[PDB]
RNA sequence: GUCUACGGCCAUACCACCCUGAACGCGCCCGAUCUCGUCUGAUCUCGGAAGCUAAGCAGGGUCGGGCCUGGUUAGUACUUGGAUGGGAGACCGCCUGGGAAUACCGGGUGCUGUAGGCUU
RNA sequence: GAAACCUCCCGUGGAGCAGAAGGGCAAAAGCUCGCUUGAUCUUGAUUUUCAGUACGAAUACAGACCGUGAAAGCGGGGCCU
RNA sequence: UAUCCGGUAAAGCGAAUGAUUAGAGGUCUUGGGGCCGAAACGAUCUCAACCUAUUCUCAAACUUUAAAUGGGUAAGAAGCC
RNA sequence: GCCCGGAUAGCUCAGCUGUAGAGCAUCAGACUUUUAAUCUGAGGGUCCAGGGUUCAAGUCCCUGUUCGGGCGCCA
RNA sequence: GUCUCCGUAGUGUAGCGGUUAUCACGUUCGCCUAACACGCGAAAGGUCCUCGGUUCGAAACCGGGCGGAAACACCA
């Protein structure tokens, strides 16, 4: 035995952490720096390009932050990319680009800066950013919101950033974290990035596996092999998707209805029920001990 | 004689209250102060940059400047026998909108509503406030049961 | 050796206890606050009488000791060596200063003389518990103790069972009901907030 | 008929605490490197102890976590040396266990009058699929209750997997 | 009905153990070619989608601790202003208005914004 | 071996933050690494002592030039007194 | 009449810090002294500190609570639209 | 502030840009019955610290840190 | 009361934050002597006054304890 640590005392004096800190989601240190505005700007927005990758998804949203709760103007998920051409490998870097680009075009059609601010159509991969036009409405500027990602080089986040940037959002960055950038040399290949953007780093993996061992390649790339998507059908495919995304981004939802409204969940037990149960439990205890 | 140090005797003044330590909840920042907005200053331990001086805690004033993350904020300060209006730059964290004014405005808006209406009607309505009056004549019905007697009760030493 | 108790009677100052700050405090006279059969269960001694003050004054540690002694001694000689339990109920905590004179009044803040209690009007000083036989001894025990204190105290023989916080008319009844439960010189009060496993220890 | 409460080995931690520094230490590191097939890491002292003769920040020991297959096999060896006997006390309440081998040649290495004989000390850290939520960065948490590995539960695992005895006393 | 992403207020939301989780999600999960990082692909980074709700997560359970909010405590303690009131003092009673906090006993145990799912 | 090093678990902070104490601080204001000189150049305003003079101390801005970071930002000495 | 501020009296210490009485319960820890033991967490006491619920009494330099009295604003034309 | 001076092995002191001297002290051999005394060897120098001049510095050069003797003294 | 300093094997004392705590005497054990002394060789022995702190580290530096010792206590 030992001194019990978590006594009444403990809990009495104990302060919870913020809810999303408790969840393990929001980094409040950054949130503050990121999100709140200068006061002499007053009410005017400060947008984000939220980018979050989830086990099988890539979510990219744009939000400023009102006191009630930060608001999403515009968002595109990975699992929308089927419409456009990407059928699998949707959590991967290339898809991130697609998502991030998508998000850009979608947002630039809403304000009607679709025809202005094309951005970068060729997909070089180089340092690019949007010079706002004069005699025209300016470019949309959001700052990247990386979450709890260790933001090394190669972090998919910077893919979706790239995508958006090439899509036509004025997001500040450096290239020091796109794939390519050589840590122990300090320049940038750009073509290396392009390859990652297009899936070649995936394609190459596929080829290396089929060479080495069929059973491993089949296990690794099942849904890739299914759908008939090869290493040599890949770069084209993404370029087609970017072309689809670029040409028609707007979202339509699904008209959800015909809901039965049954309670899957289990409702909370009313006082009297709870007050009953102990009555029963005490009575039950009494009748049991009145035998032996 | 005492020390004239800046923070002297703010042990319980700038002290985040019980189970409210830690992170400054964002709303605080993301809410907006213009010129002419009335504000009650109130120091806060955590944010030290731009902490207002102890004399101006609780004291309440108007906002005459707005820098990136601060506000210049005219307050009054009685110095012996000559109140000084004076102007102090305070970081947002140690500052709240005063509600003192809101309730006046609410009442102005209500008057201007009740002025627009009841003009076409002809009846002039009592807009002014009026003090809590003498409490009117009225009956007390003691239905059936007569009022209960109350005997004063004997002393006995408890402890 | 020590000043007369006239001079440190009244509650003139803020309390000044043996802390970080007030140190070098010579020890109190009174150390042993309870004596008799303090190993007695609640059932075998129900009848507190509580010498209870009526000033707002300070009683010396040295006084308490004498009183306690004077009460114990009379309780033994009367009822028996182990026929009761006493509980002194004012620990001296206030330290009481003394600027000694071989300069003048120059920088005269005292050294600590000793310790002392602070008693409110109606605070208990000493309370004894013993048997319903015994009450007349109990009072005289307390009577005699009173002389060892300044001010005024009123001996009162008082409703609770034992030393407990429970009214003696109800105490006999409660125990069978098991709202109260024996626990040395005191009694634990088991109430229906419980987790029911606790309830199932009783009734079984 | 459980799904994935498949009590496995998370890591086998090895260390050699010479408590000298200099040669014997770098000479010991060669033993772990040979054994494990991975450069080990030195651990410096917490604070100075005259009684032991170790200064603060003096490199005292050398150690090495091994995971996966190579950890399994090295666990196998060590148990062969201890002829598949462990004790109840060698199993911690948290579900893990360890033991020491008194000399490393008994494993499967050749002595050298230079690289003498380092005694070392295995510690097995048992896990379960979904024990990473502890130590990931984003949506951290505990690992439930009925998921934690009991002292009992490990002992029977060891008893089962390696045919071990677990002598009393 | 309920989830995810970003949130506001920051325990009515925390802690402990127990049950239950349709579909979508979120997860654990399986890999190390590349990107990236480790003594270690455990973490981090990346490529996946054979398993599985065991865990996280969600909903509930508990005469549960905690927290929340009422009652009681008590018109008690205190206290503004008043008297050529009392009392040797210590202190107290009154007038005039203001009025707490435990133990104790009840009830409650997240609400909610924006965007996008599932139950078609 | 009570103390060496290794491992798992608990831990509202009971540690640490140069120094007195008090405040404040946990994906930090603590520890560890990486790069750096905002401890630089310069107008005024304001606070604190105040007589509402100075000194010192500090708080907001503004213009230079730089550091750092993917960035939002942060920094013109030391978490604050 | 609206609306902030405050940590004093009080209260609290079965809430943090410190201070402190007593019995119940605990081989937690281990001991130092015993008695019955070769010795044995064996039996039996014991006193050390630690722990589980309890209990006695405290704080100018403690505090969850927390008044009275008290200090700020505001109650329109320099305002509304 | 100015001039000057010493710092070298345990200690006290030599040293003229190319194994750092003397004596004592320290340790092993003689002598002694043994010790001391004494004679022999042996070991021991960051030449106070840093930078330079120089092919090369313990020294020449500057810069410091000390250390002492004398001078000197306007916020 | 003030201000000061000192508390280290049996004794008297050294000790410059990292020591096996130095020196002398004393003690013990050999020899030398017939014996002893002197002498020679060996050995043992510090609670570094006490407690707390700082420090990676305190016998010392810093604080308070118990001891011990000088100088002052004047003008009426
Ligand atoms: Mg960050
Ligand atoms: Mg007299
Ligand atoms: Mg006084
Ligand atoms: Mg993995
Ligand atoms: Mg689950
Ligand atoms: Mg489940
Ligand atoms: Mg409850
Ligand atoms: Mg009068
Ligand atoms: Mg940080
Ligand atoms: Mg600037
Ligand atoms: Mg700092
Ligand atoms: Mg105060
Ligand atoms: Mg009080």
């Amino acid at each position: 035995f030992v001194k019990v640590v978590k006594n009444k005392a403990y809990f009495k004096r104990y302060q919870v952490k913020f809810r999303r800190r408790r969840e393990g989601k929001t980094d409040y240190y950054a949130r503050k720096r990121l999100v709140i505005q200068d006061k002499n700007k007053y009410n005017t927005p400060k947008y984000r390009m939220i980018v979050r990758v989830t086990n099988r998804d890539i979510i990219c949203q744009i939000a400023y932050a009102r006191i009630e709760g930060d608001m999403i103007v515009c968002a595109a998920y990975a699992h929308e990319l089927p419409k456009y051409g990407v059928k699998v490998g949707l959590t991967n870097y290339a898809a991130a680009y697609c998502t991030g680009l998508l998000l850009a075009r979608r947002l630039l059609n809403r304000f009607g800066m679709d025809k202005i601010y094309e951005g970068q159509v060729e997909v070089t991969g180089d340092e690019y950013n949007v010079e706002s036009i004069d005699g025209q409405p300016g470019a949309f500027t959001c700052y990247l919101d990386a979450g709890l990602a260790r933001t090394t080089t190669g972090n998919k986040v910077f893919g979706a950033l790239k995508g958006a940037v090439d899509g036509g959002l004025s997001i500040p960055h450096s290239t020091k974290r796109f794939p390519g950038y050589d840590s122990e040399s300090k320049e940038f290949n750009a073509e290396v990035h392009r390859k990652h953007i297009m899936g070649q780093n995936v394609a190459d993996y596929m080829r290396y596996l089929m060479e080495e061992d069929e059973d491993a390649y089949k296990k690794q790339f099942s849904q890739y092999i299914k759908n008939n998507v090869t290493p040599d059908m890949m770069e084209e495919m993404y370029k087609k998707a970017h072309a689809a995304i670029r040409e028609n981004p707007v979202y339509e939802k699904k008209p959800k209805r015909e809901v039965k409204k049954k309670r899957w969940n289990r409702p909370k037990m009313s006082l009297a029920q709870k007050k009953d149960r102990v009555a029963q439990k005490k009575a039950s205890f009494l009748r049991a001990q009145e035998r032996a | 004689t005492n020390t004239k140090g800046k923070r002297r005797g703010t042990r319980y003044m700038f002290s985040r209250p019980f189970r409210k330590h830690g992170v400054v909840p964002l709303a605080t920042y993301m809410r907006i102060y213009k010129k002419g907005d009335i504000v009650d200053i109130k120091g806060m331990g955590t944010v030290q940059k731009g902490m207002p001086h102890k004399c101006y805690h609780g004291k309440t004033g108007r906002v005459y400047n707005v820098t990136q993350h601060a506000v210049g904020i005219v307050v009054n300060k009685q110095v012996k026998g000559k109140i000084l209006a004076k102007r102090i730059n305070v970081r947002i964290e140690h500052i709240k909108h005063s509600k003192s004014r809101d309730s006046f405005l609410k009442r102005v808006k209500e008057n201007d509503q009740k002025k627009k209406e009841a003009k076409e009607k002809g009846t002039w309505v009592q807009l002014k406030r009026q003090p809590a009056p003498p409490r009117e004549a009225h009956f007390v019905r003691t239905n059936g049961k007569e009022p209960e007697l109350l005997e004063p009760i004997p002393y006995e030493f408890m402890a | 050796g020590r000043r007369p108790a006239r001079c440190y009677r009244y509650c003139k100052n803020k309390p000044y206890p043996k802390s970080r700050f007030c140190r070098g405090v010579p020890d109190a006279k009174i150390r042993i606050f309870d004596l008799g059969r303090k190993k007695a269960k609640v059932d075998e001694f129900p009848l507190c009488g509580h010498m209870v003050s009526d000033e707002y004054e300070q009683l010396s540690s040295e006084a308490l000791e004498a009183a306690r002694i004077c009460a114990n001694k009379y309780m033994v000689k009367s009822c028996g060596k182990d026929g009761f339990h006493i509980r002194v109920r004012l620990h001296p905590f206030h330290v009481i200063r003394i600027n000694k004179m071989l300069t003048g009044m120059r920088g005269a803040f005292g050294k600590p003389q000793g310790t002392v209690a602070r008693v409110h009007i109606g605070q208990v000083i000493m309370s004894i518990r013993t048997k319903l036989q015994n009450k007349e001894h109990v009072v005289e025990a307390l009577r005699r103790a009173k002389f060892k204190f300044p001010g005024r105290q009123k001996i009162h023989i008082s409703k609770k069972w034992g030393f407990t916080k429970f009214n003696a008319d109800e105490f006999e009844d409660m125990v069978a009901e098991k709202r109260l439960i024996p626990d040395g010189c005191g009694v634990k009060y088991i109430p229906n907030r419980g987790p029911l496993d606790k309830w199932r220890a009783l009734h079984s | 008929e459980n799904p994935m409460r498949e009590l496995r080995i998370r890591k086998l931690c090895l260390n050699i605490c010479v408590g000298e520094s200099g040669d014997r230490l770098t000479r010991a590191a060669k033993v772990l490197e040979q054994l494990t097939g991975q450069t080990p890491v030195f651990s410096k002292a917490r604070y100075t102890v005259r009684s032991f003769g170790i200064r603060r920040n003096e490199k005292i020991a050398v150690h090495c976590t091994v995971r996966g297959a190579k950890a399994e096999e090295i666990l196998e060896k060590g148990l062969k040396v201890r002829e598949y006997e462990l004790r109840k006390n060698n199993f911690s309440d948290t579900g893990n266990f360890g033991f020491g081998i008194q000399e490393h040649i008994d494993l499967g290495i050749k002595y050298d009058p230079s690289i003498g004989i380092y005694g070392l000390d295995f510690y097995v850290v048992l896990g379960r699929p979904g024990f990473s939520i502890a130590d990931k960065k984003r949506r951290t948490g505990c690992i439930g209750a009925k998921h934690r590995i009991s002292k009992e539960e490990a002992m029977r695992w060891f008893q089962q997997k390696y045919d071990g005895i677990i002598l009393p006393g």
